[PDB]
Formats: C-alpha cells, sequence, structure tokens
C-alpha cells in the first residue's frame, strides 16, 4: 500500500515561487531517499535531485543547482520542493519518487503536479452541452458529449455520472488559443439507456475551483 | 555526465508480436539500466532494474537484457493495455539521466470512422455563439482527411482538428473537428454538413443536419 | 669528542626513504589525484614538487650534513632567537606521536585478527554486528537501505574502533585496552629500533622500507588480474583539464607534496647529521624524492585496480565506492574487497603488515629527529645512555596517545591531524624557510654547498630558495587560514568550536619561539640593535 500523494495544480506568474508537497505512506519513510523528477510537455524525464530524510541530506543536479530547494518533514513524513525565478520552461509536470541507496531505481512515483507559469488570468471554463438532434437515426447506440470553451490553464476534469458508467467514452485534448484552452468530450451509450435515465456531464476547474454540471437533453 | 540515447522515438507492433526497444548509453554501464513504463496520463512505472531483473508486481511478459552500452527491453506478447511510453535510465553515476522515450504504437486492422455531427446548444446560443461539432470515433490509423461544408461550400476557417492518443482496449484512434462560428452567421444558414475521407473506403463519410429545430 | 656516523650509505639512504614513504602515499595521493582532474593532476603535482618540495628537501638535507647538529643546536650556530623552533618541533612531535601510532595499532589489531581461517569482517554472525548488517554469499536481489551497513564497516566501526560507544568529542571515554596493548607492542617495536642509535635505525629500516614494495607488487598483480579493474584505472587517469582552472587543486597538490616529502621538521637534518662530509646531497635528495612520488603513483594503481574490481562487483561510478576519504578506504572498502578474494587471509596479512611496516620507519625517523636534537642540545648532560631518553620519550608518547585510544578516538585523529599539527608544521617550516634564506643568507648557504659538494648550486636552486619556496609554503598557510575545511567523519559533522580547539593546540606549540626571542632579547645587554646583532650573527 505504498502511496505517494502530491499537491494539486499550481498557476503562478513568472518571477514568483512555488512549493510542492509529497506525502508518503505504506513504508518506513526513514529508509529511502526521496527524489524529484521534472517532465516537460512531450519531453523526457529529468532527475532534479534527492534528499535523505534522516538528516535532510540533499543531493541536487548541476542543471538544477540554485533552481530547486528540497526539504523534508519527519513529523508528518512529507517532502517538499520549492522553485524560484519561474519561467515558461518551468511550466511542466513534477513528480516525487521513492528510491533506495543501491541499486538506485525509482520504484514508487507520485501522481504528479501540473505547474503552469504564466501571467494569464485564471479563466473559468464555458460549459456548453452537446446533445444529438431530434432528427437523427437512433440505431443500436447513441453518442453523447459536452463542450468546454475558454479556460486557463490546462486544468480541467470532465466526469460522467460520478464515474458510472464510462465504458465507451472519448475525451479530446485541450487546444490552446488566444490564451484560453478549449476541449470536448463524448460518450457512446446504447439506445436502451437514453434518454431514459439521467446522464449528466460534470466539468471541474481546480485552478478557478469552479464545478459546473450540465445534463443532456434531446 | 551520461547521455542515454534512444534512436527510435516511435515503434510499431501488432497484438501478439515480439517487440524490443534498444537503449544506447554514453560510456560503459555494465549491469545498471532500469526500464520504466509510463501510460498516457499516468506516472512512470518501474518494470526492469539492473539490466535483466524484474521488479515485484510485474508480469512475466516483460524481459530485459544487455550488458555494456547497448541494452534491450523485450515484450513477447503485446496486449492492448501495453500501450505506453517506455524509458530507460542509468543508475551508476551522478546525476541519473533518462532516455528519449519510445512511444509504442499498436498496429491492427482498419476500422470505419463513425462520424457524428452535433448542433450548437441553447445554452451556447444564450451567450451569443454557435459551434457545429464533427466527431470521428473508432478508426485506424491516425491519418484521415476532414472536410467541412456549411452550405455546399468547403469551409476551412474556424476548423480545429484534435487527435487523441491511441486506445488501450481495441487500439482505435479518435478525433474531433470543431467549427466555431458566431450566432448571427449561424442564424443565416440551415443544413450543415461535415465529411471525412479515410483509407477504409473511397467514398468520404458524409453527415448533415438542419437548423430548423432538428 | 665526535659523534657517530652511518654504517653504510644505503641505510640512511633507505632510512630517509623509509621516513618519506607512508600511509599517505598509499591512500591519500590516489584519492586527491582522482578527484582533482585524474591523470591531469600529475601536471601540477610535479610543478609544486620541482619548485616547492625538492628545494626544501635538498635545502633541509644539506644543512644537516653541513652543521651536523640537531634541530635545536643548529639554530645556535645560525639564529639563536629562532632556537625556539627546535623546541616547537619537539612539542609538535608530542602531538604527532599521539595519533600516528594508533593507526598502526588499528592495522595491528587487524593483523592479529587475520590469523583465522575465516575472516571476521566477512560474516554478520558476530557479537558486534547489528540487524542492519548485510553481507554477501547471502540471498540475492538484496537492496541497500539508508540504515543498512556492511560487515566490514561494522567490524571497523563497532569492534576495533568501537566508535559507537561515543557521542563525539564531548563524550568519548572510556579507553579501549586492546588498542592500548597493540600500541604498546608498537611502542616496543620502535624502542628496539632506536635505542641503540643510528646503528639499528639503519638496520631495522632494511625490513620496514623494502616490504611495502613487495606487498604493493603482489597486490598490484592481484588487482590487475581482477575483472573490471579498468574502471578504477580509467577514473584514476581520466583527464579533467578544467580542474586546472580552479585555484584550489594547485594548493591541494602543493600541500600534498610538502606533506609527502615532510621537510622542515629536522628529521632530514638528523639523518643528514650522521653522514660523510664530502658525501653528495643532490643525487640523494633527488633519488629519494622521485621514489616517494613514483611509489605514490604505483600505489594509485594498487588501490584503484582493487577499487575498480569493487566498482565492477557493485555498480560502477567508482567515486561512489571511494566516497570516503580516509582510513575507511583501507580498513573497510579495501578490506571488504580482499575478503571476497581467494587466499583472503594471505592478502589481508600482507596488507595490514604492509601498513604497519609503512608507518614504523616513519615513526623511527620522526622520533629520531627529536631524540637527536635533544641529545645535541643537552650533550652529556644527556647521552649518558640513549635507551633511557628514548624510553622516556616512548612512554610519554604512550600516555599522550591514551586520548586517542578512547572510543571516540578517530575524531581526535582528524581534529589533531587537520586543525592542529598541519598549520603548525607548515608555519614552523615557513619560519625555517625564511630564516635560512633571509637571515643566514642564501649566498653563504651556496658557499657551504660549494664547500661540501665542491661546486656552488645552480641559479635554478638559488632562485627557488630565495623566493619560490617561502611563497610556496606561504600560499598553503594563507590558503588554509583563509578558509579552514569543514570536518566530517562517519556520518558525524564536527562542532563549530572545533577549529577553536585545534588552533588552541596549534598556537600552544610554538609559544616557545616568540617568548624565546623575547628571552634572548631580554637577556642580552646593550642596545636592542646589538642584541639583535648577536641574535643574527652566528656564534663567534
Ligand atoms: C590547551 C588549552 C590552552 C586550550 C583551551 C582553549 C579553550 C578556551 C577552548 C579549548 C576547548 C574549547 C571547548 C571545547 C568543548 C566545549 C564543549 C561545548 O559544549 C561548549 C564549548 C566548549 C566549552 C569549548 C569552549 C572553548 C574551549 C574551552
Ligand atoms: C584532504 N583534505 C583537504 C584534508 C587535508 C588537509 C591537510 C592540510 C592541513 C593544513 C594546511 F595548511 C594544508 C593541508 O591536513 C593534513 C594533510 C596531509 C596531506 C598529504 N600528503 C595533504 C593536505 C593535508
Ligand atoms: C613526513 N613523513 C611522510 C613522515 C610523517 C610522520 C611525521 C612524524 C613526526 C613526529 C613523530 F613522533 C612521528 C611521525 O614526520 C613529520 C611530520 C609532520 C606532520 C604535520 N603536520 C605530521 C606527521 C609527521
Ligand atoms: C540500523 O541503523 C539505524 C541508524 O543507523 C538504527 O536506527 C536501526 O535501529 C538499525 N537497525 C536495527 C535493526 O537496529
Ligand atoms: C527483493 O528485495 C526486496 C528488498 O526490499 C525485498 O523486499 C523483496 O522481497 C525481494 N524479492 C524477493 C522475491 O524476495
Ligand atoms: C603564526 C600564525 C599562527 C597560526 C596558528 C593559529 C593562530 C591562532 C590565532 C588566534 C586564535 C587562537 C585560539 C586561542
Ligand atoms: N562526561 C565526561 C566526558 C569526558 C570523558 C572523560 C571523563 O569521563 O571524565
Ligand atoms: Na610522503
Ligand atoms: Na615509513
Amino acid at each position: 500500500e505504498v502511496q505517494l500523494q502530491q499537491s494539486g495544480p499550481e498557476l503562478v506568474k513568472p518571477g514568483a515561487s512555488v512549493k510542492i508537497s509529497c506525502k508518503a505512506s505504506g513504508y518506513t519513510f526513514t529508509d529511502y531517499y526521496m527524489n524529484w523528477v521534472k517532465q516537460s510537455h512531450g519531453k523526457s524525464l529529468e532527475w532534479i535531485g534527492n534528499i535523505n530524510p534522516n538528516n535532510g541530506g540533499t543531493s541536487y543536479n548541476q542543471k538544477f543547482k540554485g533552481k530547486a530547494t528540497l526539504t523534508v518533514d519527519k513529523s508528518s513524513t512529507t517532502a517538499y520542493m520549492e522553485l524560484r525565478s519561474l519561467t515558461s520552461e518551468d511550466s511542466a509536470v513534477y513528480y516525487c519518487t521513492r528510491s533506495p541507496v543501491r541499486p538506485y531505481y525509482f520504484d514508487y512515483w507520485g501522481q504528479g503536479t501540473t505547474l503552469t507559469v504564466s501571467s494569464a488570468k485564471t479563466t473559468p471554463p464555458s460549459v456548453y452541452p452537446l446533445a444529438p438532434g431530434c432528427g437523427d437515426t437512433t440505431g443500436s447506440s447513441v453518442t453523447l458529449g459536452c463542450l468546454v470553451k475558454g479556460y486557463f490553464p490546462e486544468s480541467v476534469t470532465v466526469t460522467w455520472n460520478s464515474g458510472s458508467l464510462s465504458s465507451s467514452v472519448h475525451t479530446f485534448p485541450a487546444l490552446l488559443q488566444s490564451g484560453l484552452y478549449t476541449m470536448s468530450s463524448s460518450v457512446t451509450v446504447p439506445s436502451s439507456t437514453w434518454p431514459s435515465q439521467t446522464v449528466t456531464c460534470s466539468v471541474a476547474h481546480p485552478a478557478s475551483s469552479t464545478t459546473v454540471d450540465k445534463k443532456l437533453e434531446p | 555526465d551520461i547521455v542515454m540515447t534512444q534512436s527510435h522515438k516511435f515503434m510499431s507492433t501488432s497484438v501478439g508480436d515480439r517487440v524490443s526497444i534498444t537503449c544506447k548509453a554514453s560510456q560503459d554501464v555494465s549491469t545498471a539500466v532500469a526500464w520504466y513504463q509510463q501510460k498516457p496520463g499516468q506516472s512512470p512505472k518501474l518494470l526492469i532494474y539492473s539490466a535483466s531483473y524484474r521488479y515485484t508486481g510485474v508480469p512475466d511478459r516483460f524481459t530485459g537484457s544487455g550488458s555494456g552500452t547497448d541494452f534491450t527491453f523485450t515484450i513477447s506478447s503485446v496486449q492492448a493495455e501495453d500501450l505506453a511510453v517506455y524509458y530507460c535510465q542509468q543508475h551508476y553515476s551522478i546525476p541519473r539521466t533518462f532516455g528519449g522515450g519510445t512511444k509504442l504504437e499498436i498496429k491492427r486492422a482498419d476500422a470505419a470512422p463513425t462520424v457524428s455531427i452535433f448542433p450548437p446548444s441553447s445554452e451556447q446560443l444564450t451567450s451569443g455563439g454557435a459551434s457545429v461539432v464533427c466527431f470521428l470515433n473508432n478508426f485506424y490509423p491516425k491519418d484521415i482527411n476532414v472536410k467541412w461544408k456549411i452550405d455546399g461550400s468547403e469551409r476551412q476557417n474556424g476548423v480545429l482538428n484534435s487527435w487523441t492518443d491511441q486506445d488501450s482496449k481495441d487500439s482505435t484512434y479518435s478525433m474531433s473537428s470543431t467549427l466555431t462560428l458566431t450566432k448571427d452567421e449561424y442564424e443565416r444558414h440551415n443544413s450543415y454538413t461535415c465529411e471525412a475521407t479515410h483509407k477504409t473506403s473511397t467514398s468520404p463519410i458524409v453527415k448533415s443536419f438542419n437548423r430548423n429545430e432538428c | 669528542g665526535e659523534r657517530e656516523t652511518w654504517g653504510k650509505k644505503v641505510d640512511f639512504l633507505l632510512s630517509v626513504i623509509g621516513y618519506a614513504v607512508d600511509l599517505g602515499n598509499v591512500w591519500r595521493f590516489p584519492y586527491i589525484c582522482a578527484q582533482n582532474g585524474g591523470g591531469a593532476f600529475l601536471l601540477p603535482y610535479t610543478i609544486m614538487a620541482i619548485f616547492g618540495g625538492i628545494p626544501l628537501f635538498y635545502m633541509e638535507l644539506a644543512l644537516g650534513q653541513y652543521h651536523r647538529n640537531g634541530c635545536i643546536s643548529i639554530w645556535r650556530k645560525i639564529c639563536p632567537i629562532f632556537k625556539g623552533i627546535g623546541y616547537a618541533i619537539c612539542i609538535i612531535a608530542f602531538y604527532i606521536a599521539s595519533y600516528y601510532n594508533t593507526i598502526m595499532a588499528w592495522a595491528l589489531y587487524y593483523l592479529i585478527s587475520s590469523f583465522t581461517d575465516q575472516l571476521p569482517w566477512t560474516s554478520c554472525k558476530n557479537s558486534w554486528n547489528t540487524g542492519n548488517c548485510t553481507n554477501y554469499f547471502s540471498e540475492d536481489n538484496i537492496t541497500w537501505t539508508l540504515h543498512s551497513t556492511s560487515p566490514a564497516e561494522e567490524f571497523y566501526t563497532r569492534h576495533v574502533l568501537q566508535i559507537h560507544r561515543s557521542k563525539g568529542l564531548q563524550d568519548l571515554g572510556g579507553i579501549s585496552w586492546q588498542l592500548a596493548l597493540c600500541i604498546m607492542l608498537i611502542f616496543t617495536v620502535i624502542y628496539f629500533s632506536i635505542w641503540k642509535g643510528v646503528k639499528t635505525s639503519g638496520k631495522v629500516v632494511w625490513v620496514t622500507a623494502t616490504f611495502p614494495y613487495i606487498a604493493l607488487s603482489v597486490l598490484l598483480v592481484r588487482g590487475a588480474t581482477l575483472p573490471g579493474a579498468w574502471r578504477g584505472v580509467l577514473f584514476y587517469l581520466k583527464p579533467n583539464w578544467q580542474k586546472l582552472l580552479e585555484t584550489g587543486v594547485w594548493i591541494d597538490a602543493a600541500a600534498q607534496i610538502f606533506f609527502s616529502l615532510g621537510p622542515g621538521f629536522g628529521v632530514l637534518l638528523a639523518f643528514a647529521s650522521y653522514n660523510k662530509f664530502n658525501n653528495n646531497c643532490y643525487q640523494d635528495a633527488l633519488v629519494t624524492s622521485v621514489v616517494n612520488c613514483m611509489t605514490s603513483f604505483v600505489s594509485g594503481f594498487v588501490i584503484f585496480t582493487v577499487l575498480g574490481y569493487m566498482a565492477e562487483m557493485r555498480n560502477e561510478d567508482v567515486s561512489e565506492v571511494a566516497k570516503d576519504a580516509g582510513p575507511s578506504l583501507l580498513f573497510i572498502t579495501y578490506a571488504e574487497a580482499i575478503a571476497n578474494m581467494p587466499a583472503s587471509t594471505f592478502f589481508a596479512i600482507i596488507f595490514f603488515l604492509m601498513l604497519i611496516t609503512l608507518g614504523l620507519d616513519s615513526s623511527f625517523a620522526g622520533l629520531e629527529g627529536v631524540i637527536t636534537a635533544v641529545l645535541d642540545e643537552f650533550p652529556h648532560v644527556w647521552a649518558k645512555r640513549r635507551e633511557r631518553f628514548v624510553l622516556a620519550v616512548v612512554i610519554t608518547c604512550f600516555f599522550g596517545s591514551l586520548v586517542t585510544l578512547t572510543f571516540g578516538g578517530a575524531y581526535v585523529v582528524k581534529l589533531l591531524e587537520e586543525y592542529a599539527t598541519g598549520p603548525a608544521v607548515l608555519t614552523v617550516a615557513l619560519i625555517e624557510a625564511v630564516a635560512v634564506s633571509w637571515f643566514y643568507g642564501i649566498t653563504q648557504f651556496c658557499r657551504d654547498v660549494k664547500e661540501m659538494l665542491g661546486f656552488s648550486p645552480g641559479w635554478f636552486w638559488r632562485i627557488c630558495w630565495v623566493a619560490i619556496s617561502p611563497l610556496f609554503l606561504l600560499f598553503i598557510i594563507a590558503s588554509f587560514l583563509m578558509s579552514p575545511p569543514q570536518l566530517r567523519l562517519f556520518q558525524y559533522n564536527y562542532p563549530y568550536w572545533s577549529i577553536i580547539l585545534g588552533y588552541a593546540i596549534g598556537t600552544s606549540s610554538f609559544i616557545c619561539i616568540p617568548t624565546y626571542i623575547a628571552y634572548r632579547l631580554i637577556i642580552t645587554p646593550g642596545t636592542f640593535k646589538e642584541r639583535i646583532i648577536k641574535s643574527i650573527t652566528p656564534e663567534t
């Protein structure tokens, strides 16, 4: 039950600083090195550095010397990474992974942390439902969906009926334009569940903390 | 420092085929190379450590080999859920460096793109906008043409194509063609039509609808 | 009437080599060579020798064979006010002998524990190991933990040194009786080598100075036959020229060569005191120095072949295996590497015995210089019997080493070796280098060399004695005083007041030279210029 729970997404203006946490559980915290790995969008993994929880023995990379600061807390078994002088390059996904002394592999990883460094305003998403027409041919299966237009940054989550059911759904990647992202979602459900039951799409925006739910109506 | 070079950024294989990824290092590494698996949207997962050894909680279909600079990660039976980006990482000298990453795409038979066109909702009309949508689900491969038609004329402005990653169940791509327009221009046209040209059939799949209350 | 001489040119000739070559030559040079540019480090190491080490070695070696006086009485014939130097060194020695023999005591405790068919540091089934102990020939797949330790590390840490029984410099007592017995045996084996004078010190040397080369040869072939030994040699010789741009590695090389040759202590003076007058000094110093260095150079291979094998058996990145920079590189890493080899008992015995024989001659000479000076300063007041004074020194050194024989002893070894003795020896060596070149006159010195060798020394050496060497020591002293290094040993960081202690031990050593200058300057009547004139002029 080794679990590593990081913090949520962070939108910060360039030049500022940001701190990311890392709660460890399921193992003896004082037994293993704590590491942080930076992964840019579309790029590869990049080892920032490690820290010894017993005394806070830090070991950074030459590429990150003076860029990142690692700390640790034994009272709650939680690691921290702080970044100053933030630029557009720092806009990336950061992980905190456990690692032994030897051999130095990364056995358990955190879920990740989406960092966005921009001066752009936190824009709430526009939730517009996408219901099939009343002139379509209802076959063996009908396809539904919802549309999200204009939000920032890339931090949005569209669920369907509290995650039940979602056997046949297709989520489309966010497209950035004029500083605002825009994405859409669809779901293929049989003709024996629509429009009989209640099918409602949920759109959550953690950056603006706005949860808008829209039910589909033919 | 150490540079882990992965020549093949992309590799294609079929379900059940034998696939192998190569990892090239700067200097000699002897035993120490680890292979990680990262599914789209998830965190990297450790599969192999020390060239050949497997980590706990890893299936028998994942194997590792190599000793020196060139290393090989081998999968015998490729499953649909084996769709992920694979990385190789050295663990002897400071600092620890990774490789470029090999996105293992799955090759299968062709599939007919189910196209579904959708009209702008009333909630969007309330704000003052209207976007006609054209969904393309379940097809292969990724390469596919999408042509828009507002009233017989090929519309090219205000069109956004969005390709998703490959699927991990039946390995079928999906894309969305979006036509964002104003309300004023939307209330001056009735029947919209979006079509798609694929390699499964010579005849482009055509979808249409009427604005006159469906 | 007169004093004694050497039984044969060689004995002294070796004897001085036996003085120069030591443990530092074996483990210290390879590390500092590897982390500072690798093979490139060979470039500044020689430059600091030719310009800084050799002129001090030869300049120190000439005065001893010219004046034929001790470390104290030679100043009475040069600059009497600096006579306190001869005393300072003595005090210095008292500190040096406090820890230099305990290392050999460790190696001896390792030697006597290496007579068993199964070596102690191989298995974890002992009375000193802990739950963390994990060895090889055990279950595979094992993964190292932050708290995990190796059987060799346990053996050194919790058995012989027994450092876990101390919380540091604060609480270090009590005293271990085992290492006391070992250091007693060593203080006995150095007694029977010095008590008869320069007769036995030139005869015992024959064994103590020749054995380490044979042992290094055996360990060299052995290490060369080991698989993956090319990694340590590669890491040991890999050129990193960028390091030469740093102003630090030059200082490191300078201090390294100065300490390896160990001039300006009066040992070379005493060894030169018993020799022929028309005997050559140039060839002697040159040859001896070239050996001390080459010996270090091949010792580098002897170490990094085995460490290369160790990195091969583990997972490369030799620096990792050679992270520790101290006795742990020999007592833990190298030992654990020996334990995993065929005929491990053999390669262990010859190794620890090699260490003992490596330190013994250096101890012989180290005490020999002080004994020679004191006897020459207080003649026939002293010298009534030599075994009495030698024994009187040995016992005092034994009671002075009881502080080191404690559970927290290695801490005191580091502290005394780096914060106390080192800047003081460099300091007094600076006072000597300035005193000989600028007070007695370098011209008269070249005239004396012109008398002994029959020809005046070249301009190359004169220009070194005049300015290159004093600035050579000056750079090191200034470099250290400007930025004293942070001390660390066995996952234990030293307190901030440590430097206060070391300096306190450092300054309290040379207190005799300024107070002695004040003594003469307060004893001699007339004007201060007349007193200083009688303090600058040699004795009528
Ligand atoms: C040999 C003689 C002349 C040296 C004496 C110098 C004195 C001032 C130095 C030497 C050792 C030093 C002490 C070493 C130990 C401790 C214990 C620590 O908890 C407080 C600092 C303290 C108390 C230091 C104070 C300063 C100190 C007492
Ligand atoms: C390795 N680290 C840098 C510690 C070494 C510091 C050193 C030292 C103390 C005072 C000084 F002014 C200059 C150098 O103490 C002992 C010693 C021995 C040699 C040899 N052969 C070389 C350096 C030193
Ligand atoms: C130099 N060669 C390698 C021998 C080293 C042993 C040493 C020495 C002196 C007195 C003794 F009683 C025993 C040993 O000789 C001079 C010296 C200076 C310092 C400093 N700082 C440290 C040790 C010594
Ligand atoms: C291993 O060492 C750590 C600290 O070095 C200690 O806390 C732990 O108790 C040790 N293991 C056992 C089993 O005692
Ligand atoms: C591999 O080593 C780890 C060390 O933590 C251990 O937990 C694990 O049980 C080992 N594997 C097997 C199969 O025993
Ligand atoms: C000749 C230069 C002296 C260098 C040795 C250390 C000097 C100490 C300076 C004053 C601090 C002493 C601590 C009591
Ligand atoms: N608590 C004393 C620390 C110093 C050890 C010497 C002693 O026990 O008196
Ligand atoms: Na030496
Ligand atoms: Na010696």
